[PDB]
């Protein structure tokens, strides 16, 4: 069966860095679709930078802060999260899509303190 | 053998429907007269064909198409319907010989404080091919402005999640659907039933 990664993740200062990574295996990712979702508690779970084939895609208070990379010869997905805010305390979970199925991390606590 | 229901039915991982799951079945024998009995399906609907009927008739191709969404969406798998899933998520053809299959799975598909697993796109440029499966997660532009990949005024992102909770009424709650596609061509057959 297809299997993900989830790497970083833990405590930082407001202002601090992070990186969170996402490895996939078990399948084809050839054009596939990987990114993160965050879900901050009581809150719904909302998509914060994602890459589809055509195009990647951000989410709104995270442009100029967060950037999204991957390469496609490792099949990970990878999430530079600079300028973080304690409004960004969520757990972070990565989506990766093959041609079947839509498969999710089991999620990285990210918790930010002012 | 016998053609694999096990292993569409009783998967242990069922698809958000933009990103569907297609399994082919091919060169083998399918009794569909246990699953039209069974009362485990609500929805045991078929188009073009009888279900009495089922292990009589031989088709060229048989695919298995199986997704999860909302209760009150199950109306929109049918041919020549519209609506947010039937226009964005998954389309069936306008000449659809096949059955639709599908049963509640609130007692899996839901946890407490929702389950935001499930997703379905909500916006698209044009509506889908029959059969096309879109997993892009490029901003829709709702406006006159373009987006710059950033969720914006009239700018959406495209996939919402069901947020399945247990205490949603029957309407919200979640269906595992499965569509059982049957192709007919000039082309030989494959997959016949027991009585033939
Ligand atoms: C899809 O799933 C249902 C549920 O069955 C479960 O999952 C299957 C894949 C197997 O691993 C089952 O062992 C498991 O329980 C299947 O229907 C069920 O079939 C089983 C037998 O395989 C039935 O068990 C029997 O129950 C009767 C009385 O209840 C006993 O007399 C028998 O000795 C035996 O224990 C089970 O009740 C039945 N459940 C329902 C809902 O009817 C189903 O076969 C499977 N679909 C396919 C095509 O594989």
């Amino acid at each position: 069966q297809v299997q993900l990664q989830e790497s970083g993740g833990g405590l930082v200062q407001a202002g601090g860095s992070l990186r969170l990574s996402c490895a996939a295996s078990g399948s084809d990712f050839s054009s596939s679709t990987m990114g993160w979702y965050r879900q901050a508690p009581g809150k719904q779970r909302e998509f914060v930078a994602i890459s589809s084939e055509g195009s990647t895609s951000y989410a709104g208070s995270v442009k100029g802060r967060f950037t999204i990379s991957r390469d496609n010869a490792k099949n990970t997905v990878y999430l530079q999260m600079n300028s973080l805010e304690p409004e960004d305390t969520a757990v972070y979970y990565c989506n990766v899509v093959d041609r079947w199925y839509d498969y999710w991390g089991q999620g990285t606590q990210v918790t930010v303190s002012a | 053998n016998l053609c694999p229901f096990g292993e569409v039915f009783n998967a242990t991982r069922f698809a958000s429907v933009y990103a569907w799951n297609r399994k082919r079945i091919s060169n083998c024998v399918a009794d569909y007269s246990v699953l039209y009995n069974s009362a485990s399906f609500s929805t045991f609907k078929c188009y073009g064909v009888s279900p009495t009927k089922l292990n009589d008739l031989c088709f060229t191709n048989v695919y298995a198409d199986s997704f999860v969404i909302r209760g009150d969406e199950v109306r929109q798998i049918a041919p020549g319907q519209t609506g947010k899933i039937a226009d964005y998520n998954y389309k069936l053809p306008d000449d659809f010989t096949g059955c639709v299959i599908a049963w509640n799975s609130n007692n899996l598909d839901s946890k407490v404080g929702g389950n935001y697993n499930y997703l379905y796109r909500l916006f698209r440029k044009s509506n889908l091919k029959p059969f096309e499966r879109d997993i892009s997660t490029e901003i829709y532009q709702a406006g006159s402005t373009p987006c710059n990949g950033v969720e914006g005024f009239n700018c959406y992102f495209p996939l919402q999640s069901y947020g399945f909770q247990p205490t949603n009424g029957v309407g919200y709650q979640p269906y595992r659907v499965v569509v059982l596609s049957f192709e007919l061509l000039h082309a030989p057959a494959t997959v016949c039933g027991p009585k033939k």
